[PDB]
RNA sequence: GCUUGACGAUCAUAGAGCGUUGGAACCACCUGAUCCCUUCCCGAACUCAGAAGUGAAACGACGCAUCGCCGAUGGUAGUGUGGGGUCUCCCCAUGUGAGAGUAGGUCAUCGUCAAGC
RNA sequence: UCCUAAAGAGUAACGGAGGAGUACGAAGGUGCGCUCAGACCGGUCGGAAAUCGGUCGCAGAGUAUAAAGGCAAAAGCGCGCUUGACUGCGAGACAGACACGUCGAGCAGGUACGAAAGUAGGUCUUAGUGAUCCGGUGGUUCUGUAUGGAAGGGCCAUCGCUCAACGGAUAAAAGGUACUCCGGGGAUAACAGGCUGAUACCGCCCAAGAGUUCAUAUCGACGGCGGUGUUUGGCACCUCGAUGUCGGCUCAUCACAUCCUGGGGCUGAAGCCGGUCCCAAGGGUAUGGCUGUUCGCCAUUUAAAGUGGUACGCGAGCUGG
RNA sequence: GGGGCUCAAACCACACACCGAAGCUGCGGGUGUCACGUAAGUGACGCGGUAGAGGAGCGUUCUGUAAGCCUGUGAAGGUG
RNA sequence: ACCAAACCGAUGCAAACUCCGAAUACCCAGAAGUGCCGAGCAUGGGAGACACACGGCGGGUGCUAACGUCCGUCGUGAAAAGGGAAACAACCCAGACCGCCAGCUAAGGUCCCAAAGUUGUGGUUAAGUGGUAAACGAUGUGGGAAGGCUUAGACAGCUA
RNA sequence: AAUGGGUCAGCGACUUAUAUUCAGUGGCAAGCUUAACCGUAUAGGGUAGGCGUAGCGAAAGCGAGUCUUAAUAGGGCGUU
């Protein structure tokens, strides 16, 4: 229902899509943590993305 | 022999895809000759130009023998 | 409730082939072309007047999978992204995923109206 | 017009292929009608073939023209009438830097065909073209230098011609410079360096073959795999506010793919001789006639007159043929 | 890269620990923007940069302020 | 006893072939959240640019040569320092507001130059392979599948 | 291993005029403003002229409309 996921690598080289994906999950820096609801349009972001995350929960 | 010469790349193809609200006038298909045939209220231009004649959204249905494709606008 | 027409929906799982069967109503063939009408030359098409005959042809309904056409599952190829390698090419993670072929289907399914049963 | 073009558009090359600078008064419009092409089998001029009778047929024909894409409501084909190859426009889009360009329902006025719904603002579609300024011609409601007219101008319709370097410098446009000058450039050639190795050079893999036999003592066709940067290239990365050629002289220095001298193996090595292949870079490794020569050809020697890298070593060391 | 390395200081695995940046976090400052705030007043996100756009300043000389103020108990300049 | 289109079957190949046909990308609609407080659009004021480079992928040209050259698309450099790759615009990690004799990490690393394992378990490798490389040639060695020759006494070596 | 500079101290490069456009900032406001020139002269006068209050059309013209047009239709431009 709540979801928490971490930045951990960087933005500097990455596509505008998956970065864009990063900025929309509402991550603005490396070891950053939000939490996000766990909306299936929230998990596209979070897989996309998935490469630079730490999905926890 | 000698080889140059191309030509400038009539932009053709389709404009106002599958579910799109056109308005009374407008190009549907750029056309080189009926890929798309014209349907419900879609009119066939000089050219084989697919243009809207009332409004609604595009269908793109293969209908009927000679497998056709046509383009037909429903009022929805 | 079925049969024959007409009109559509859908365009082969609906087709082609082969076989059986339909005449009283319907339709087709049929008789004759004076008269309308027609033949780059026609009453063999188009047209009129029909009602002697025939379901042979055609058309329709039922059968058959040899032909055509549909067509899985599985795998394989490709490929988005991320990473590797021995980097003119592949591999791994992850998402996706055919064409072909194989098993198997199919001798259609619907609707409106009109006469008959 | 197709490919390149990466399944929307677009997309370059002195990349790969073809075309156009028009035709048509019906090859346009409409109404009605109709399918093409092909095998077959048919011999008394054509004999595979013309004219047809089409059984199978099963879009492969045709389309004014290149290619692509489309065609049964055929957009193909025939006939009858005929001008919609209309005028005013024009909702709205496509394309798009701009100038241009593309499609178009509908409305008004008049017409074609059709009994009638209806179709008709050219052609199956995309090439067939050219701005402005000058002039020419026909209208016009406009202007009309005191006034009435004209002249000239304006708007509307139209022609030229030549801009094919086809967004068109002007009505009108060839050369030499080794007598040259200036401004820039290593945005760009010659030298040398650098990347690469096609080419060149040196090795190796299979072994048809010849070597009188025997593939490997020596070669070795057809093919293959490499090494070196050795030299003709390819590129244009350094240098154009200068890195001054070829050759000779003088002086070199390294490699080894060894010319001599040294050590071996095999042999188709009796011995003098050799052939080939390993190991070895210590030292040696001509003088001349010709030509600017490097090279080369000769003459005569030597144990031998090695092959290459060094800005094709070396002109702030010489020469300057 | 060198020294050097051979039950490795090489290779293929797997494990746990560590080092390592101007990355992150802690602590202390400055600044931009936005929102709040009787305007002290905090928060939140920022803050590499060539051409270039935009914003805000320092200093020099002259004129007004200035017949003022400073200055021979010492100006300007020069050197610490 | 020569030669033989065509159809029947088997078998291939195309950028300018297609009975088929993706992944992606593209267009539209509706939605949650995030956006640094905006992102998009429009009208104006001022520009600069209009020689790009290299790397990955997808291609043309070349010799699937070149730090060759022309395109598409990402990334970086230009215009970006820092750390790693010995040195090394463009490769990897990461985007420097300022100070700190604080900590944790990324790429890359942990014997000594030189910061951190002379760390642990199980192997492989004898070439200094690692720490340059192809056709092909080798009783080099480790592992895993299989055949028959296998005490009526096998594979090379003595008493017709 | 491209250019440039031996060094120091002085000097050495976006100015000015006139027209204009946009922004900012003021004055007046359906109006605003003067130029020459006059002036006991940075005052005051001088509103000629400029721009604004209406547009459309190539123009005649007509005007909250106008142009095109056979059209009171369409469409272009305009109108608290």
């Amino acid at each position: 229902a709540t979801v928490k996921v971490t930045l951990v690598k960087s933005l500097n080289g990455r596509l505008a899509n998956h970065k864009a994906c990063v900025k929309g999950l509402g991550l603005r820096r490396i070891n950053h943590t939000v939490e996000v609801q766990d909306t299936p349009e929230n998990r596209g972001m979070i897989n996309k993305a998935y490469y630079l995350l730490r999905v926890e929960g | 022999t000698r080889n140059g010469r191309d030509s400038e790349s009539k932009r053709l193809g389709v404009k106002l895809f599958g579910g799109q609200a056109v308005k009374a006038g407008n190009i549907l298909v750029r056309l080189r000759g009926t890929k798309f045939h014209a349907g419900y209220g879609v009119g066939l231009g000089k050219d084989h130009t697919l243009f809207a004649k009332v409004d609604g959204v595009v269908k793109f249905e293969t209908k009927g023998a000679f497998g056709r494709k046509y383009v037909s606008i429903v009022a929805a």
